[PDB]
């Protein structure tokens, strides 16, 4: 009944050509079943891991999804989230300034 | 400063086939140190911080036994609660539980908690006295009477005030190099034009621990909330946390604006201005 | 160190 909040961001300030970690943090959602993909130029990234499910005081869940990535001028990164509360997948683009 | 140990448990029923998904995690402060996942291969409590790895076989055997017991109690409860609420066997439902103890700077017991939720809503919780129960509805009231009769609060109080704090202190000592270390936020400001006469100033706090932090904007030395955005504190993925606060300003007027950062790792709050 | 039950 509670929709996921989403932040997509890098672990370190981004420098084109320098390896980094791409994070998608989903929080404030219920129930816990959720689909989260990290995308590179629209395609699913295969080697994606996530944190162990936990929750906040209001019982809403949070998870961190992450993979290694290298920011570039040409490549577009994003997080794609589906949840029972969403009529369709929500895509949030990575912006190195946020 | 003060410290806490907390455990979080989630069970999610799977009506189509098999048993509930069960995930348990333990934390000291903002550091995860153990996990159990029913979907994982080991079927054991597993370490997630270096300072817990030194614990021996008796420890891991016991934590595994206890966490599996939690899972079976949860599994039964899912059935019981479905009955209390006259719900179908067809739907998936969730039980969540969390409990822990806090200690002060002197490492003495400060407070304890133990609370339980069904389908993401308060169900029953131990009050701060560690004697009484808050039941949210009449199903929870049924549970409350059962737990009164079974001396549940007494056993929980004993654990929370004793064992919980004793082991928290043990962990704090064994993991002192990180658990008793504060990592002050590394701060900087970025500038992003939004037109030829306005710009966003973004105040960054990075790589900090613990997660607790306050970021505020001032304009000419007075708090500003208009035209600001503050994102939720987020994990970096390496044990530290990140946050930013932004304000939109008329270009050329950036020097009026100051970002103020408060964190346990900072002797005095920091002030940043656009350079 | 986990607590060592009463059902709902
Ligand atoms: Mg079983
Ligand atoms: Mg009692």
């Amino acid at each position: 009944q509670r929709t996921p909040k989403i932040q997509v961001y890098s672990r370190h300030p981004a420098e084109n050509g320098k390896s980094n970690f791409l994070n998608c943090y989903v929080s404030g959602f219920h129930p816990s079943d959720i689909e989260v993909d990290l995308l590179k130029n629209g395609e699913r990234i295969e080697k994606v891991e996530h944190s162990d499910l936990s929750f906040s005081k209001d019982w809403s869940f949070y998870l961190l999804y992450y993979t290694e990535f290298t920011p570039t001028e040409k490549d577009e990164y994003a997080c794609r989230v589906n949840h029972v509360t969403l009529s369709q997948p929500k895509i949030v683009k990575w912006d190195r300034d946020m | 400063g003060s410290h806490s140990m907390r455990y979080f448990f989630t069970s999610v029923s799977r009506p189509g086939r098999g048993e509930p998904r069960f995930i348990a995690v333990g934390y000291v402060d903002d550091t995860q140190f153990v996990r159990f996942d029913s979907d994982a291969a080991s079927q054991r409590m597993e370490p997630r911080a270096p300072w817990i790895e030194q614990e021996g076989p008796e420890y891991w055997d016991g934590e595994t036994r206890k966490v599996k017991a939690h899972s079976q109690t949860h599994r039964v409860d899912l059935g019981t609660l479905r009955g209390y609420y006259n719900q179908s066997e067809a739907g998936s439902h969730t039980v969540q539980r969390m409990y822990g103890c806090d200690v002060g700077s002197d490492w003495r017991f400060l407070r304890g908690y133990h609370q339980y939720a069904y389908d993401g809503k308060d169900y029953i919780a131990l009050k701060e006295d560690l004697r009484s129960w808050t039941a949210a509805d009449m199903a929870a009231q049924t549970t409350k009477h059962k737990w009164e009769a079974a001396h549940v609060a007494e056993q929980l109080r004993a654990y929370l005030e004793g064992t919980c704090v004793e082991w928290l202190r043990r962990y704090l000592e064994n993991g002192k190099e990180t658990l008793q270390r504060t990592d002050a936020p590394k701060t900087h400001m970025t500038h992003h034009a939004v037109s030829d006469h306005e710009a966003t100033l973004r105040c960054w706090a990075l790589s900090f621990y613990p997660a607790e932090i306050t970021l505020t904007w001032q304009r000419d030395g007075e708090d500003q909330t208009q035209d600001t955005e503050l994102v939720e504190t987020r994990p970096a993925g390496d044990g530290t946390f990140q946050k930013w606060a932004a304000v939109v300003v008329p270009s050329g007027q950036e020097q009026r604006y100051t970002c103020h950062v408060q964190h346990e790792g900072l002797p005095k709050p920091l002030t940043l201005r656009w350079e | 160190y986990l607590d060592s039950h009463s059902g709902a």
